[PDB]
RNA sequence: UCAGGGAACUGAAACAUCUCAGUACCUGAAGGAGAAGAAAGAGAAUUCGAUUCCGUUAGUAGCGGCGAGCGAACCCGGAU
RNA sequence: GAAACGAUGACUGAAUCCGCGCGGACCACCGCGCAAGGCUAAAUACUCCCAGUGACCGAUAGCGCAUAGUACCGUGAGGG
RNA sequence: UGUUAUGGCGUGCCUAUUGAAGCAUGAGCCGGCGACUUAGACCUGACGUGCGAGCUUAAGUUGAAAAACGGAGGCGGAGCGAAAGCGAGUCCGAAUAGGGCGGCAUUAGUACGUCGGGCUAGACUCGAAACCAGGUGAGCUAAGCAUGACCAGGUUGAAACCCCCGUGACAGGGGGCGGAGGACCGAACCGGUGCCUGCUGAAACAGUCUCGGAUGAGUUGUGUUUAGGAGUGAAAAGCUAACCGAACCUGGAGAUAGCUAGUUCUCCCCGAAAUGUAUUGAGGUACAGCCUCGGAUGUUGACCAUGUCCUGUAGAGCACUCACAAGGCUAAAACCUUAUGAAACUCCGAAGGGGCACGCGUUUAGUCCGGGAGUGAGGCUGCGAGAGCUAACUUCCGUAGCCGAGAGGGAAACAACCCAGACCAUCAGCUAAGGUCCCUAAAUGAUCGCUCAGUGGUUAA
RNA sequence: GAGUGACGAUGCGCCGAAAAUGAUCGGGGCUCAAGUGAUCUACCGAAGCUAUGGAUUCAACUCGCGAAGCGAGUUGUCUG
RNA sequence: GCGACUGUUUACCAAAAUCACAGCACUCUGCCAACACGAACAGUGGACGUAUAGGGUGUGACGCCUGCCCGGUGCCGGAAGGUCAAGUGGAGCGGUGCAAGCUGCGAAAUGAAGCCCCGGUGAACGGCGGCCGUAACUAUAACGGUCCUAAGGUAGCGAAAUUCCUUGUCGGGUAAGUUCCGACCUGCACGAAAGGCGUAACGAUCUGGGCGCUGUCUCAACGAGGGACUCGGUGAAAUUGAAUUGGCUGUAAAGAUGCGGCCUACCCGUAGCAGGACGAAAAGACCCCGUGGAGCUUUACUAUAGUCUGGCAUUGGGAU
RNA sequence: CCUGAGAAACUUGGAUUUCUAACCUGAAAAAUCACUUUCGGGGACCGUGCUUGGCGGGUAGUUUGACUGGGGCGGUCGCCUCCCAAAAUGUAACGGAGGCGCCCAAAGGUCACCUCAAGACGGUUGGAAAUCGUCUGUAGAGCGCAAAGGUAGAAGGUGGCUUGACUGCGAGACUGACACGUCGAGCAGGGAGGAAACUCGGGCUUAGUGAACCGGUGGUACCGUGUGGAAGGGCCAUCGAUCAACGGAUAAAAGUUACCCCGGGGAUAACAGGCUGAUCUCCCCCGAGAGUCCAUAUCGGCGGGGAGGUUUGGCACCUCGAUGUCGGCUCGUCGCAUCCUGGGGCUGAAGAAGGUCCCAAGGGUUGGGCUGUUCGCCCAUUAAAGCGGCACGCGAGCUG
RNA sequence: CCCCCGUGCCCAUAGCACUGUGGAACCACCCCACCCCAUGCCGAACUGGGUCGUGAAACACAGCAGCGCCAAUGAUACUCGGACCGCAGGGUCCCGGAAAAGUCGGUCAGCGCGGGGG
């Protein structure tokens, strides 16, 4: 036993493996159900055919092409154009 | 923890460094030096550095089981036993230091006259 | 060859468990060979038939800090 | 380990013909066999000793030695 | 040819390494010996032959001369499930969603062989400290025991003993006498203090000279008993036949050896890594990354363009956040003017970069299956950051080039830098870097000035 | 008394500048510069590029033979 | 200074402040003793002993002495109570078959030593502090609150080597003393049977001083004898990449004969010196590494010799 | 039958006690054992055999992690937040800050509905804040806890019903080296809330976590070694690990070695060298100020620019099949920042004795006490009694 | 041609704020409210049943450049890449790319469907 403590204090060490960020981009033939953005906030929200996850992982609802739409900040939104 | 002792150290120490260094003026009785009884004088100074070295080592014996039977207990592991060391030499060295300068001074008085 | 007694590195990248092994060494007994040998047996399509040996069965069934790793027997050809 | 049967060291201590053992906890049933008495080349194992062969050696190889367990080290086991 | 003088250029081999001539390892020289095998009806594959459904085991017979029969077993010959079991289908489940397989580009192959490899055994070769079993001896030194042996000389002077004193007497003191002694001095003997010598000795532990004991717990002879993970031990882990914290000899295995060293004939082709993750892991190893070989494929690679999307290093900046420069002003926060900082501020915000389809100047890779690898700390340098006096030929990420395994020229010398990547041969030519007075080649060349320090040849307020 | 005085910017340079075995730009030397800013040209100088000859690796294109295969020309390689 | 003394030891780096001792102490053992050697209810040593005898431990002439604290540990003692082993023994749950009967699970009470729990025992292990404060001629000693708990130093000594802090501070001998002897006391971390303090004699013990003498020295000089040197005779070794194996300044894995540049230098010895050859000699005996090894320790893990213990036997017969 | 007596049957358990032909043990004639014998003595205890639990380092066998700008002490090791960047992803450091090892019987589900912080003017057991009200209000507040993203059509604040905080499944993707891990449209079964379209397979998302083995407990009647069950086994479900050194050896493991031994290392320390130079040493710039007067005769705050490398050290690159470590004694020697001498300038220099700075290494620089010392104090002197290099010069020179 | 009502795209070059023009048609207030249904408390909201009056106020159109909001020539930061500098902090040269802010300016919208009115 002991008057003080078991550990000094004042830490700095001990990261986390990170990730997030852009899977599909504009120009992308996806299929019903593929990933096309991750995060965790609302940086990019579900346009035309797209769908919202848990953890908002905008996903293909149908086949057809990955769009990114965006009125100057605010608010991005990702519609898919289907093909023929 | 060697910024906690080290102010508890160096207060306590400056504090009577200061009071010896007034109390020897106190025994300057004026001039000092009237046929032979210039020696026998030193005599009362010899006391004011001999308890003020005393002073100054029970500081150095005392603050410093106050840590090593501290870090004994699992708190504070090696390594500082000798950066504690090095902690109250440079104020019992420089104690000393002031010590031994200051009677050079009141002796040229003493035996100025 | 049989019996009595019977390791440890080493393996498990430790380790007591197991492994190395009932190996080594010692000892008792015997011979040209022995041990064993005529089934309160294996084992099962209500089958076979003293004991030993070879091949296969099978590195299967199974044993295991079920880890390492150890690992039959019946049936089937055969010496006899 | 649900883990039977064999095997004894300590204890206990059946039956003996509508009997007993066994057949994998245990039971029924069906099934398989009779212990506590004994003997038995052979087909198996080895290689001191011999004979023959060897894509075996050929004298710093082959046994250690083309002739010694001598010379020599060791109190000795033993080594050589 | 042999030999030679003079010129040039010219840092052993090897191992180990980020880097080697290295003042790091190894080795006197030659000679010869000396290290990646053997095995299993093993597994998996490459080449090959025989069948193409393929093949024997043990054994049995010929037994100067040779191969055959042996068809127990083994591999093919659908699968799926945990299993019952069902089936060109079977499990999940009372559902029609998927996983496994079949059909489809259709091999089913098997046995013998050679060769890469894997597993199990000494299993590339050499090397432990140690462990266990049995055995060897106390002719070592440690001690006990039985029985013997020995101690020149000299000194000291015990108790006890006669006697004596003033005194009844009992304790003392004296002279005589006696001979005590883990007593003294001391040789032999025993043991070792101190110095020197010796230190490839005379000698594997000693000599001279000193010193200690020298009737003693003494020295000693003979015989003799205790044992070596145990004895013995006036105790140091001392001693137990001259390195004993566990003897020595022989066997258990050539224990294990993730550590070290070494690994032998030539040429040609390719050509690595020092990264990521996990690790009683951090010089170790697994998987991937990277290499190669081959089978399928046969332009999807590769850079360069174009359009398209995502970031929000650099910068900036204030009206967000934390700090902040001068005055106002208010009862100081705020609000105002002027002025700011900022990896963890941000309403702004590029370069370049990244995903995509697309193609040409292009171009000649890319990938899938499968055999065999090694590497698994890496080093410097510019750039972009942390650490750290933005100190280290310091360390730790990112990134590019070199090194590492690339010589050649250049920087006098010099893995790093600069120019360049060496198939062979040429007393042949053009260049890059860098230079062109002489030591080596190449204008002690031109023009305009700067200089005068001999600067040019480690620095600043 | 047809010239001066004060700074501000840069090109060059002086002081600041003290080391331990003897000194030096590699050395010799170099201002009648072989120092340095800009200008041009010539030459030198790698195993880079080039020339004549040859060998090796990979591909396709004319071959011959019934075949494995050989040798032949062409481009690249020959990455060291 | 240390120890009392003579005595012993680390055969080949330590003989001593070691150990040993005479002396004191705690304890154990009366039985075929404690105890120890032993595969053994065999044998023997303890002892042809027998308790002021025998083993164990520690301590160690002799002298004044030998304090406070048993909470924890261990040691003996107690004992209505709390937990437990095998076993005895009673209800129960389940399996099979027709049934007799035949077989698994687990069970209240009760079940030895031990463990807890109480007492004691310190010449048994052992303990004798942490937080803040300082004033008082001469005489010893330090107080007062806050505390885990059981306490929290009586005598004596206190820089001996125990006192880190400077040489602590006066004092003594010296020309001058980081030493040594007296003292002070602030003992970082004295001290009572891991004994305190002291002590005449002894110590190839350690420490300091003085006397005497001296080549220890100021400085050596000289002489001698044994090598060394020369000739005849016999003739070894460690070492050894290979060698026609300079100096400086600079580089290079940052200490170059071998790289660069500069300078020096005829060829070969013999005495001789030791600077370099990172000179030899032992794969550094210090470090780091290897879930390498070994001795040793222990309230680390676990068996186990041994020893305690209930039941079962060779172990029956009578009375309550 | 129900209670109690009386009995030569026996008679399990069991305490005392008693005896004894076993057994043990002692004298005598042939004193080891054995006949026998008076005996005697103990005793059917002891001892011995099996077995139960204990005590058990007396012996045996083992364990005692790692990272670790040498080891050790310490700290730290699994998860999520930022920051750190070569700008998508990713990425190290015992690099800069912070949280988790939950919580929610419902902040969950569905459906309805509510405009937050904060200031300002004016009122209350109020004179800081809140509360009520009214203006303002790119929301500056909130979101259970860490940070960030997200930031209002709401996840944000309330209510009803409700409990999908669901079984059977997953087209196709994220991520990983492997094993995990995350997200998910659509299918079915059956349900929940709106009127409806619809949303609903936990919670605004990201941590709140753990392989495998071994075993507990419910459901299922796949095996079950002759058939028939059963024991035991298998599958669904789920529980258990503070395995926290968290990808995790055993069911279960601490120290010490100066008695030390083996295999290796200069991919790791102490000596020395080297790089370096914070610290050390010293030179120079500014002038606060002292110095009567005066800044520089001398001294120079505060702050600064370099130098040398003899100090602490940092890094640790040749050297751990060996670079012998302090000091002294011996031999020296070299540099200057020159202690003494030698020449100079300035002085606050009359002489004299100094100061200081400049130039200047030819040569010189004592003897002792204490100390193991380098170093330092002291004694007695001197022209003076210098500082530092040379593997802190010198052990194949000595001492030790 | 206009205007009102809804509902869209667009998501401040459309916003706020000074003021005005507008109520006939539409639009809101207002009136009442036993009960449907409804407020933590109020029918302000939600809402049932409905005039006149009114149009300060919510709305709707319109003007004005106060403030917000957008915002380019030049030019500098940074800078891929290419070539260097200083002991270093750090710095420049060549070819392109090349934004923050601030300067000019530009606005308080623009494009639909639908139903109702003169």
């Amino acid at each position: 036993a002991h008057k003080k403590g078991v550990g000094s204090s004042k830490n700095g060490r001990d990261s986390n493996p990170k990730y997030l960020g852009v899977k599909k981009f504009g120009g992308e033939v996806v299929k019903a159900g593929n990933i096309l953005v991750r995060q965790r906030g609302t940086k990019f929200k579900a346009g035309q055919g797209v769908g919202m996850g848990r953890d908002h992982t905008l996903f293909a609802l149908s086949d057809g092409k990955v769009v990114f739409i965006n009125k100057g900040k605010g608010a991005r939104f990702i519609s898919i154009e289907a093909a023929q | 923890m060697i910024s906690d002792i080290r102010k508890d150290a160096e207060v306590r120490m400056d504090k009577c460094v200061e009071a010896f260094k007034t109390q020897i003026s106190k025994i300057r009785t004026g001039g000092g030096g009237t046929e032979e009884r210039r020696k026998d004088l030193t005599k009362i100074v010899r006391g004011e550095a001999e308890q003020a070295r005393v002073a100054v080592r029970n500081v150095r014996r005392d603050a410093n089981d106050k840590v090593k039977a501290l870090l004994k207990d699992k708190e504070i592991s090696e390594d500082d036993d000798r950066r504690s060391q090095d902690d109250v030499q440079k104020l019992t060295d420089a104690a000393i230091k002031k010590i031994e300068a200051a009677l050079a001074d009141k002796e040229a008085e003493l035996m100025q006259f």
